[PDB]
């Protein structure tokens, strides 16, 4: 065997082992959800408060790209940020060029090249976090999920981490339960659920909510993050569900 | 085992030995210390010798009047990534006229480890930072770690039997916060917090470093007979 | 042995590479489709979304890459997505290059060259993919040409792809040893579809509902994918016969 | 990233062989079978069609192609390595010898620029041999016609008939046995389609074989006239009919 | 990365020899053997064809015996191709110093320098040495007519008489028996087939099987003339010594 | 373009490519430098299992790289050309930039740097090979003889040998050769040269070669009558 | 194989901790440093008796405010040299003044990590730089291939280095004169050398403020090393 | 840099070259040797812009002294011709070129012939009995087709060459300050010391 | 065509005493017949007890203090915090002119 040591090689199976190792390791962070809504995308994600010397609300997980972008990732942390600033890059030269910002669909395909790109030499590692990004352009709302080996598709919902099927059972309710729309007020208060709700697969540690969100009214088509009151009122929701 | 090769391999639980073995480098350093309050942010560090005969390893590092950081693990890594800092600082000093925000500085190191994690050839680097400073938005204490992993925190320890230290400023925490407006005091208690950090040797004048940034303080380190004080 | 890890011979003379690039072709579990009409060439593919939370608009393995020529692939659609961007750029620049739109043989040709690299040079892996090129070509009529990780390529009467592609490759061409012809004589591309839908049936032995089903059409100066609206009276037209 | 592959992947081993090339051979052994006989006023190259599919169209892909207007190539091995030999084949015609001369190259010297292109797949860094044998049938106005075989290895050897492939040790045997110095195009033709029946085993008609010759100069296929020194081109690929006539008095 | 897939071509083992042009020597002494003789009247190059077949081209066929320029020849033994892409670069060099010094090239000058480019590929790049050892004979104003050798080490020596591929070890003692100083370029003619048709490992020596050349002064007043022997040439000069 | 760092580490503390490289220098053929008051020689072994030889144009042992200074080596053959080659374009750029000729601890501190940089750079392998450099300063009467070997080290020597058997000779000339007094002719000094070579040749015919180098550019290299002289010298009052 | 700039799973370097063997196989090198000048010495260590030991040239001249002792792979040394004396002359020139002792090595030291897959291996070299500046006066420094460097009162490198500083660890101390100091290298470098110490078998050096940097000759040694020895045999 | 003459006669080759270097309104030395020995049968004396002469001329006496070492033999007179003319051939189509004029004089030991090549900055080689550089040229040239004949020696070639010398000395605008004699033969190179 | 160079006028001086030392300059700066500003300091105080001005053309002036300030700033880390010295200053700013041998800051420099 050995055909699990190097990047970009085909098992007898014709899979790359090491993409698969990747997700282990997107598997083992924490957790991160998406929820598209009626005019718009809600991002959340869980911060492990690993000890009272952690400044609260000054460990910023959630990235903006462009103005009108958001994306949040499990995994390692670090990769995600590579990936965000390549996304800048991206974007940046589709507006330089082509003079409107880039399309939702469009930003996906170029992470998802840029992430395949890391599964085609052995001298490059697969990027070791799931991405959950989308936003709002002329087309309308779009949310999207990107993995290790560099496969996307868009989502109505999605989920990843350690309390991943937890979450996306919880999306999958809110799917059957509402088929002609959530909206974005309403999609904050349920990310905030469905992260306490997750929770319970990392419950050592209590930990810090951090959500934001793009919204067509709510928000003017920009990303901006949730805080202070309104942030306030999905916690205690999510505390009332809980108990 | 057979995934600690190079660092851009996986391992089947998903984990990057080559990163996890330089993790291991900064164990192995002294111990150093960060707290802040307020007003100022403090950086405190025992240093190590060779032997009698030896200087002691200096483990803070000036990266611009208003910012620098201590070190644990390998002294070289160290002077590559506050150089990389010194420039960052700087060139945000000669374009924007403009003082690089502490969270900025954490940021640009990140990026700068993650991409020795990714590539064949390279390696990690084998230190971890404890970064202070004054800005815009008051006083700031960074925890680095060469895994690409920056941490903004009231206060922390990293190297060797750092988990006294640790253990301690999280006791401490409600108490040092609010030490605003008194440097002395601010230092007092981190020189109390890499106390607990101590087996067999005690703090002496030549021994201990200690650094301090704040809101009418210029980033500057003690050593010598400046630290008589605190012993 | 790293003779099984990189492009290079094995004794017996064989890349095991390129071997185990096309097992990677049936990951997803997806068998494709593809007949000439007179006027048209269609090709259809099974769509497989078992995720409740997916958007079901965004799951596809045809692409469009040029106004011309179609493009369906079996494979992961990572290694999919990689082709069908490069597919794009080289039918873009032959037409700037050479003043007229790229032949869906001579794409098919271009990319088994760059697949044969791949091969050859160490460096790179083959893509985990098969691709399956459609057009009406201006010259050459209804155009059926098709790729695998070995940068091989032939044009086709017609053709099947997937796990379940022999019992598709010998349900085809017992038609056309019945029809003696060579594609499909029908006028309209809708009932070309019908036809393409209904021998898919037989072959593979399920029935579809309109979201079950994946289709592209390719007619003279235009390929179309088609809707799920689309495909429902196509379903029917067959349903009613 | 970048490639690191900049060492070689052929290397001797300590009995003196070069292992990527032997492997390379084998593959070759298991290729379709494939010939060229020489004739006094020509060259006849051919090979059994083996198609992938019933419903795949075997005219599509042709395994006798043209590199220069009197220079044709046959091979047996892996195809795709053929394709894109032929690509590089035809190109440096042009880039090495056509855009300096005004001509096109005599046989031997384009043959030693495909063995060129070879040999260095066989030393550079980060790559593998190429996986096939080439026929390569020629003419050229100051050495006549010609008929090369190409290896693995970049070797080249001139042959006045020759096999390679599947069934290449019978059907050597057979060509010794009806080669001859007087021997007309047609009968070389008809030694030919002999010679391929053996190593055929499905059908055998003018669908499944594929057949070119290098023998007059072809006005009519030239494309225009006005030019009296232009005279057309030597090599052409015998059609489905042209095959099936011959088949008959076989 | 690629590191787990690099042979090291170019390293020493622990006995202080470089595997890769060991293992180079032992694919020559597989190859046809081809004999170089130096008399003083002239040069002989005798080399034996790799078992030939009955339908071989033999007359428009160049397979032992090339031309680098109109003084100087070589014999080669191993891998053709390689061979071929030394030779073209010998024949450049060759037109370079002519091009510059408006004079022939020294034969040493461009043995040293085809040696040198064998020597590079053992010590860096990392690349596989070229299997091919050859034979030069050439003629130039200063040392007369000379013998050379090559090996993918890089390493060459001038020579009387030598022999390369199969068989060098008992070719080598038949030549250093018969030969003497005083010899003419026919008798060495004559040597060097005799000593071929023992060495070789074929049941009788025939003029398919060969390539023969000789450079000698035998043109008219003063000047050298490379005759490469056509297959009826061969086979004459193979009778009139009594071997067929 | 090829990186792979080919000499490392080892744990022991080795880098064995560089002592695989003395191997190859110890299987060469035997080289010996001996310099008296007023000369320096360089004797040098060549193996007699090559007969059918041509003398005239076979490469000589010794090398010029100026007028004044010499080299001889033991080791890969084919490496030490590119040494030599090195070294006599170096000999001719230090005479165009200083308007002097090389000093032989210049030119020997040249060729072992050369050697140094092979044995810390990615995609070469060492010099197989060790080197003795002999010659006179320009203006300057007093004799010079350096050696240098893979690793890059070099240094100066009364007398020296180097090659296969060499450790045999070099027990020979620890005994002989007196510092207080070393050889005071050219005689006396080549004599000392042939007596240690003949302690491991064979047979004293067209194996031994030697080289004479004198001050102001004075360089000659003896025929076979001439060494063979020294040699039915020596074994005539070896017989005693 | 494996890579040049791995880790150990203890957290170091593989080829940083295997040449710092290849040091300790290094002939022996000491340095003391005093208010009135740091001396050097060193270990020559001829391997025959026909090398003229006099072309052992392992002390060093930087500048004549520097000067550098090495122990270990010598050769490597020579681009780290190169590289010191071009460090300090170039800082001469673009600043007009003598340039720092712990800036001159944290220049070479700069080099040491400077390795991988830039030079294909580390240095297998220890180098003892000594020198004295206006600000921090006279130095000595131990220069690593780790690219670490520490500041030292004295300090013994080589084979005989753990047995020398424990020596140097007593006697030692703030006030010792250079004659005392430059007895107590030939006196330490004597217990741990093989064979027996002479003029031309070791050589010493010293650096003072007012001389400069000086390589002692063979006959000025010779006399230190008979005042050396009676000495000892006067108690 | 200004006037060099060349003269091939019977059995050696003899060049004379001025001795003056002038900087604007200074002659800044008179005792200049325009000329630099290749080999030891072979000299090239050179004229042109300042500066390039003299470094053209060490780069070339360079790279003959490197092939003489490199082989242990002397390149002959038109060996070493034709490698300057094609350095100047490159040079002309430099960003930079080389501005300089030179005569190879030199005595082939193989044919025991004495031969003069002149080659101007272009890189125009051309052989000849006699020759010059510069405006000198337009004097000489005629002078010595009525005076030069091919058999003379070298005693009669200097005396042919005082002819030039003086003839120059009543006709050029400038003073060249004399001129420096060397004559190149079977036994080598040496210099008139007393012209 | 398009010229690098502006002349924004103005002058400065500089006199030396026993145990100090003074540094002048007008604060006017003009371009041709125009004021541009009455108060426009060109004299700076650049660390270390080192005054500066470059006079000519602004651009290049404040560039080259910009950049000087910088040199003193780098010297501090890279010398542990040594003060430089004026005459290490003056060869320091005379490699950052001749740095620009061909294409020069047009500026009178005085420290
Ligand atoms: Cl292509």
């Amino acid at each position: 065997t050995g055909y699990d040591l190097s990047n970009s090689v085909f098992s007898p199976d014709g899979r790359n082992f090491q993409v698969e190792y990747a997700v282990k390791a997107v598997e083992n962070g924490t957790t991160s959800i998406g929820i598209k809504c009626n005019d718009g995308v809600v991002f959340a994600v869980e911060k492990l408060i690993t000890s009272k010397l952690l400044v609260p609300q000054k460990n910023v997980k959630i990235q903006v790209v462009d103005r009108h972008i958001g994306c949040v990732y499990s995994g390692l942390i670090p990769d995600g940020r590579h990936l965000v600033n390549r996304g800048r890059e991206e974007a940046a030269s589709f507006k330089k060029l082509y003079k409107t910002p880039i399309p939702i669909p469009a930003f996906a395909d170029r992470l998802g090249q840029y992430v395949q790109a890391h599964t085609l030499y052995n001298s490059v590692r697969p990027f070791g976090v799931s991405t959950i990004f989308g936003g709002v352009d002329k087309n309308g709302a779009h949310l999207y999920m990107l993995e290790p080996s560099g496969s996307y598709w868009g989502y109505k919902g999605a989920a990843t981490g350690k309390g991943r099927q937890s979450a996306k059972a919880e999306l999958e309710k809110l799917v059957d339960h509402h088929p002609e729309g959530l909206s974005a007020r309403e999609a904050v208060k349920q990310a905030a659920k469905i992260i306490y709700l997750a929770h319970e697969d990392n419950k050592e540690k209590d930990f810090e909510l951090e959500i934001s969100w793009c919204s067509l009214s709510e928000t003017n088509g920009l990303h901006k993050f949730v805080k202070g009151d309104l942030l306030q009122e999905a916690i205690d929701f999510a505390q009332k569900e809980i108990n | 085992n057979n995934y600690d090769g190079d660092t851009v391999t996986f391992s089947p639980t998903g984990r990057l030995f080559q990163v996890e073995y330089a993790l291991e480098a900064i164990k192995q350093g002294s111990v150093t210390v960060g707290l802040r309050s307020n007003t100022h942010a403090v950086l405190v560090a025992l240093k190590r010798n060779a032997d009698e005969l030896s200087s002691y390893q200096k483990k803070i590092i000036k990266c611009d009047e208003h910012m620098g950081l201590s070190l644990a693990g390998l002294a070289p890594d160290a002077r590559v990534l506050s150089n990389y800092l010194r420039q960052q600082c700087n060139y945000s000093s000669l374009v924007f006229n403009r003082k690089l925000a502490v969270e900025r500085a954490g940021h640009l190191l990140c990026d700068k480890a993650q991409k020795n994690t990714q590539s064949y050839g390279g390696r990690p680097y084998g230190v971890g930072l404890l970064i202070i400073g004054y800005d815009k938005s008051g006083a700031h204490l960074l925890e680095f770690q060469p895994s690409g992993n920056v941490t903004e925190l009231y206060g922390t320890a990293i190297g060797a039997r750092s988990q006294g230290a640790k253990t301690y400023l999280e006791r401490t925490l409600d108490t040092f916060i609010k030490i605003d407006g008194n440097p002395d005091e601010l230092i007092k208690a981190g020189v109390e917090a890499i106390s607990q950090s101590l087996r067999d040797e005690s703090l002496t004048v030549d021994n201990l470093s200690i650094a301090i940034v704040g809101k009418d303080t210029p980033f500057t380190i003690y050593d010598g007979e400046a630290v008589a004080k605190y012993i | 042995g790293y003779d099984r890890h990189i492009t290079i011979f094995s004794p017996e003379g064989r890349l095991y590479q390129v071997e185990y690039a096309f097992k990677a072709t049936n990951q997803t579990n997806i068998n494709s489709l593809a007949v000439r009409g007179k006027d048209c060439t269609v090709v259809i593919s099974q769509k497989k979304v078992p995720d409740k939370l997916l958007d079901p608009t965004t799951v596809s393995y045809i692409f469009c890459i040029s106004r011309t020529i179609g493009m369906v692939v079996n494979g992961p659609i990572p290694d999919a997505r990689n082709a069908a961007l490069r597919a794009k750029a080289e039918a873009a620049e032959f037409r700037y290059k050479y003043g007229y739109d790229m032949p869906c043989d001579v794409l098919a040709k271009r990319m088994a060259n760059l697949s044969q690299i791949y091969t050859q040079r160490a460096y790179m892996r083959p893509l985990g993919v098969i691709l399956t090129f459609v057009s009406v070509d201006e010259e050459l009529g209804p155009s059926i040409y098709k790729t695998d990780p070995a940068g091989y390529y032939v044009g086709y009467k017609a053709t099947a792809t997937g796990p379940k592609q022999q019992e598709i490759t010998t349900n085809l061409e017992n038609h056309f040893k019945k029809s003696k012809i060579d594609h499909i004589n029908e006028e309209s591309w809708e009932k070309v579809v019908e036809f393409a839908i209904t021998h898919m049936i037989d072959a593979l032995g399920t029935e579809f509902s309109k979201n079950d089903l994946e289709v592209g059409v390719a007619t003279k100066d235009k390929f179309f994918t088609l809707s799920a609206e689309n495909i429902e009276e196509r379903l029917v037209a067959i349903a009613e016969q | 990233m970048t490639d690191r592959y900049s060492f070689s992947l052929t290397t001797f081993s300590p009995s003196g062989k070069l292992g990527q090339i032997d492997y390379a051979l084998t593959a070759v052994k298991q290729g379709v079978t494939s010939l060229g006989i020489k004739a006094t006023n020509g060259v006849v190259i051919a090979t059994e069609k083996k198609s992938s599919s019933p419903l795949a169209m075997s005219e599509t892909l042709s395994k006798v192609s043209l590199l220069t207007p009197d220079i044709g190539a046959v091979y047996s091995g892996m195809g795709p390595d053929y394709r894109v030999l032929v690509d590089k084949s035809r190109k440096v015609a042009h880039t090495s010898y056509k855009r300096i001369y005004g001509e096109y190259p005599p046989t031997k010297l384009l043959v030693s620029e495909v063995a060129k292109i070879m040999q260095e797949a066989t030393q550079s860094g980060g790559v593998r041999p190429f996986g096939v044998s080439l026929l390569i049938a020629g003419h050229d106005e100051f050495n006549g016609f010609s008929l090369y075989q190409v290896d693995p290895s970049g070797s080249y050897f001139p042959w006045k008939a020759t096999a390679i492939g599947k069934g290449s040790v019978a059907a050597k045997t057979f060509l010794e046995k009806r080669w001859n110095d007087e021997l007309e195009l047609e009968d070389a033709i008809h030694i030919a389609l002999l010679t391929l029946k053996e190593s055929v085993e499905g059908e055998f008609n003018g669908d499944t074989i594929e057949l070119a010759i290098i023998g007059d100069e072809n006005p009519d296929l030239l494309g225009y006239t006005g030019i009296p020194t232009d005279k057309g081109p030597r090599f052409r690929k015998l059609t489905s009919q042209e095959i099936n006539d011959r088949l008959e008095a076989l | 990365g690629s590191r787990r897939y690099d042979s090291r071509t170019t390293i020493f083992s622990p006995e202080g020899r470089l595997y890769q042009v060991e293992y180079a020597l032992e694919s020559i002494s597989h190859a046809g053997t081809a004999i170089g003789i130096m008399a003083s009247d002239g040069i002989v190059l005798a080399a034996e064809r790799k078992v030939t077949s009955t339908l071989l081209e033999q007359d428009t066929s160049t397979e032992k015996l090339y031309k680098l320029n109109d003084k100087i020849a070589v014999a080669v033994a191993g891998l053709t191709a390689d061979a071929e892409i030394l030779i073209n670069t010998a024949r450049i060099h060759a037109q370079n110093y002519l091009k510059t010094y408006n004079e022939d090239i020294p034969v040493e000058i461009l043995v040293r320098r085809l040696s040198d480019i064998k020597q590079g590929y053992t010590q860096h790049g990392g690349l596989r040495p070229f299997g091919v050892s050859f034979i030069y004979a050439g003629y130039d104003d200063r040392y007369g007519y000379q013998l050379y050798t090559s090996n993918p080490s890089g390493n060459y020596t001038g020579w009387k008489a030598i022999s390369v591929g199969a068989n060098t070890s008992a070719a080598q003692t038949l030549l250093q028996m018969d030969y003497k100083d005083d010899m003419k370029v026919d008798d060495a003619i004559e040597l060097a087939l005799k000593t071929l048709s023992k060495t070789t490992d074929s049941s009788a020596l025939t003029y398919d099987r060969l390539e023969f050349a000789t450079i000698r002064k035998g043109a008219n007043d003063g000047e050298v003339y490379q005759k490469i022997f056509k297959p009826q040439e061969i086979k004459d000069i193979l009778v009139k010594t009594g071997i067929t | 373009g090829y990186d792979r760092a080919l000499s490392i580490f080892s744990p022991d503390g080795h880098i064995f490519q560089v002592e695989y490289a003395l191997e190859a220098v110890k299987r060469g053929t035997c080289a010996v430098g001996v310099k008296g008051k007023n000369c320096v020689v360089l004797g040098c072994e060549r193996r007699s299992t090559l007969k059918l030889q041509d003398t005239r144009i076979t490469p000589s042992k010794v090398s010029k790289i100026d007028s004044h200074v010499v080299l001889s080596f033991s080791g890969l053959n084919a490496d030490s050309r590119i040494l030599i080659e090195k070294a006599r374009v170096e000999a001719q750029s230090h005479r165009l930039t200083l308007e002097d000729p090389v000093t032989v601890e210049y030119l020997t501190r040249y060729v072992a740097g050369v050697q140094q940089r092979y044995t810390q750079s990615g995609g070469v392998r060492p010099f197989g090979v060790s080197t003795l450099i002999a010659g006179f300063d320009p203006r300057d009467d007093e004799p010079k003889l350096y050696q240098t070997e893979p690793s890059g080290i070099y240094s100066s020597w009364s007398a020296q040998t180097i090659g296969r058997n060499s450790k045999t000779v070099r027990e020979f000339l620890e005994k002989n050769y007196d510092r207080k007094e070393p050889p005071a002719t050219v005689e006396e000094c080549v004599k000392l040269t042939v007596r240690s070579l003949l302690e491991v040749v064979q047979t004293g015919a067209k194996n031994i070669e030697i080289t004479v180098v004198k001050p102001d550019s004075d360089i000659v290299a003896l025929s076979s009558e001439e060494i063979n002289q020294y040699v039915t010298q020596i074994e005539q009052e070896k017989q005693e | 194989d494996r890579g040049v700039s791995t880790f150990s799973p203890e957290g170091r370097l593989f080829q940083v901790e295997y040449s710092l063997e290849a040091i300790k196989l290094g002939s022996t090198a000491i340095g003391i440093a005093t208010k009135e000048g740091v001396v050097l010495g060193v270990e020559k260590r001829a391997t025959s008796p026909l090398l003229e030991s006099d072309s052992i040239e392992k002390i060093v001249e930087i500048d004549r405010h520097i000067g550098c002792a090495m122990s270990g792979l010598t050769a490597d040394a020579r681009s780290m040299i190169e590289h010191a004396r071009t460090a300090a002359v170039t800082h001469n020139l673009y600043y007009d003044e003598d340039i720092n002792v712990e800036s001159l090595t944290q220049s070479v030291c700069d080099l040491a990590l400077r390795f991988g897959e830039l030079m294909s291996r580390p240095f297998g070299v220890a180098l003892l730089i000594a020198g004295h500046d206006a600000d921090d006066g006279y130095q000595l420094f131990h220069a690593e291939p780790s690219g670490t460097f520490y500041r030292y009162n004295a300090k013994a490198i080589g084979s005989g280095s753990e047995g020398a500083q424990a020596e140097l660890l007593n006697e030692w101390h703030s006030s010792l004169t250079l004659k005392e100091a430059e007895l107590l290298v030939l006196k330490i470098l004597k217990q741990v050398m093989e064979e027996k110490l002479d003029e031309n078998n070791a050589q010493l050096s010293c650096i003072t403020k007012q001389d400069g940097f000086k390589i002692y000759d063979n006959e000025k040694t010779a006399e230190l090393i008979k005042e050396l020895k009676e000495k000892e045999a006067a108690e | 840099m200004d006037i060099i003459l060349g003269i091939r006669v019977q059995d050696s080759v003899i060049l004379a070259s001025s001795k003056a270097v002038t900087r604007g309104i200074s002659v800044l030395k008179d005792s200049d040797d325009k000329t630099r020995q290749l080999s030891p049968h072979t000299l090239m004396s050179f004229a042109g812009e300042a500066g390039d002469t003299v470094q053209f001329a060490e780069y070339i006496q360079a790279n003959i002294q490197l092939y003489s070492i490199r082989e242990d033999y002397e390149l002959s007179p038109q060996a070493v011709s034709s490698f300057v003319r094609q350095e100047l051939a490159k040079s002309i189509r430099s960003r930079r070129p080389y501005q300089v004029n030179v005569l190879i004089g030199g005595y082939d030991k193989k044919k025991n012939k004495p031969e003069l090549y002149q080659i101007d900055y272009l890189g125009t080689k051309v052989e000849l009995p006699y020759g010059a550089h510069g405006y000198s040229g337009f004097y000489t040239f005629s002078l010595l087709d009525h005076h030069y004949r091919p058999d003379m020696t070298t005693e009669e070639g200097l005396d042919l060459l005082k002819l030039c010398v003086q003839e120059l000395e009543k006709r050029m605008p400038m003073d060249f300050k004399g001129v420096i004699v060397k004559i190149v033969d079977k036994d080598g190179i040496r210099q008139v010391d007393d012209f | 065509q398009f010229n690098p160079y502006g002349d924004n006028g103005g002058t400065i001086l500089g006199i030396a005493g026993e145990d100090f030392a003074v540094l002048a300059g007008d604060t006017r700066n003009i371009t041709d017949y125009s004021i541009n500003s009455r108060y426009e300091p060109k004299v700076f105080d650049c660390g270390d007890n080192i005054v500066m001005s470059a006079n000519g053309f602004a651009a290049d002036g404040d560039a080259l203090v910009k950049r000087f300030k910088n040199s003193v700033k780098w010297y501090h880390f890279d010398h542990n915090d040594k003060k430089l010295s004026i005459n290490s200053a003056a060869r320091n700013i005379q490699h950052l002119l001749y740095g620009k041998r061909f294409f020069p800051y047009y500026v009178h420099t005085i420290i």
